[PDB]
């Protein structure tokens, strides 16, 4: 079983990504600015699942060695089947995905390492199963609160159709709704750094607002990579 | 000089549950509204998507174009597709 980094990459110093923008002064500037607050980066595969894979890996990675936080998160993960049922998902259809996620949580709990966590998230089948579970849990969160979220859907699209076509299927890109829904579904405090090609100041968004994030993501060229904050 | 009584307030709701109140004119464009949201919330206009009764609001149009009246409520989501 050869070591792979095709889905979640090895961690490099942050200024490594200057190499991705050799001739854009704006990107270079923004990346230099990022380096004041962030020391390193991990890339995720550009397959449409980047947000879900990134959030899952980085949040689990942030749990390593934290027995108390791990236990409290495990208790929450145990209640998620009830969430899925309430939204009309069927146990026999969500079983393998919930199983994959609970298994990786247990791996972290039983004194896991970064190295073993990476092995799971770089295993195509187990990694995709974790993503699919996160997708379903996101869909369930929205469906169970359809009266709130329906106001935020455009082209006069039904909530249920939205979840069916733009949350549940693998490789469908996330957006604000999905992001804040998953964050809330699992209580994962997340910060997104927004980096575009406009000659502007940097900005970020925190979910939920004014929480101390456990996960930092870099949003750039419609893609999500993982950032590591300085001490 | 005759008074203009068209100035009104509209509301903008966000995914955090917060309601923003805006000072607008029926002839304001959606960009103008987005600019006003930026002044209040610090969200760049380019990152804003505005929705009224399930219909996305296009930049060059006006509030009156969408029959948005006094005390109407709009919905705001960020553009974070990745």
């Amino acid at each position: 079983s050869e070591t792979s980094f095709n889905l979640i990459s090895e961690k490099c110093d942050i200024l490594s990504i200057l190499r991705d923008h050799p001739e854009n002064r704006i990107y270079r500037r923004k990346i230099e600015e990022l380096s004041k607050r962030f020391t390193a980066i991990r890339k995720t595969k550009g397959d449409g699942n980047c947000f879900y894979r990134a959030l899952g890996y980085s949040y689990l990675e942030s749990l390593l060695g934290k027995s108390r936080e791990i236990f409290k998160f495990k208790e929450r993960v145990l209640q998620t089947p009830n969430d899925l049922l309430a939204a009309g998902f069927e146990e026999h259809k969500f079983r393998n995905f919930f199983n994959a996620f609970y298994s990786v949580v247990e791996l972290v709990e039983k004194d896991g390492s970064v190295s073993s966590l990476l092995k799971v998230f770089n295993d195509q089948s187990a990694s995709d199963h974790i993503v699919q579970f996160l997708r379903l849990l996101t869909s369930a969160f929205i469906r169970n609160r359809a009266d709130f979220f329906r106001h935020f859907i455009d082209e006069e699209m039904d909530i249920k159709d939205f979840c069916t076509h733009e949350v549940e299927p693998m490789a469908t890109e996330c957006d604000h709704i999905q992001i804040t829904a998953l964050s809330q579904a699992l209580s994962i405090a997340l910060q997104v750094e927004y980096v575009d090609e406009m000659d502007t100041a940097l900005n970020h968004h925190v979910f939920p607002e004014a929480a101390t994030p456990s996960v930092y993501l870099l949003y750039k060229t419609s893609h999500y990579n993982i950032l590591y904050a300085a001490d | 000089d005759v008074p203009d009584y068209a100035h009104m307030q509209i509301f903008v709701k966000t995914l955090t549950g917060k309601t923003i109140t805006l000072e607008v004119e029926p002839s304001d464009t959606i960009e103008n509204v987005k600019a006003k949201i930026q002044d209040k919330e610090g969200i760049p206009p380019d990152q804003q998507r505005l929705i009224f009764a399930g219909k996305q609001l296009e930049d060059g149009r006006t509030l009156s174009d969408y029959n948005i009246q006094k005390e109407s409520t709009l919905h705001l989501v960020l553009r974070l597709r990745g």
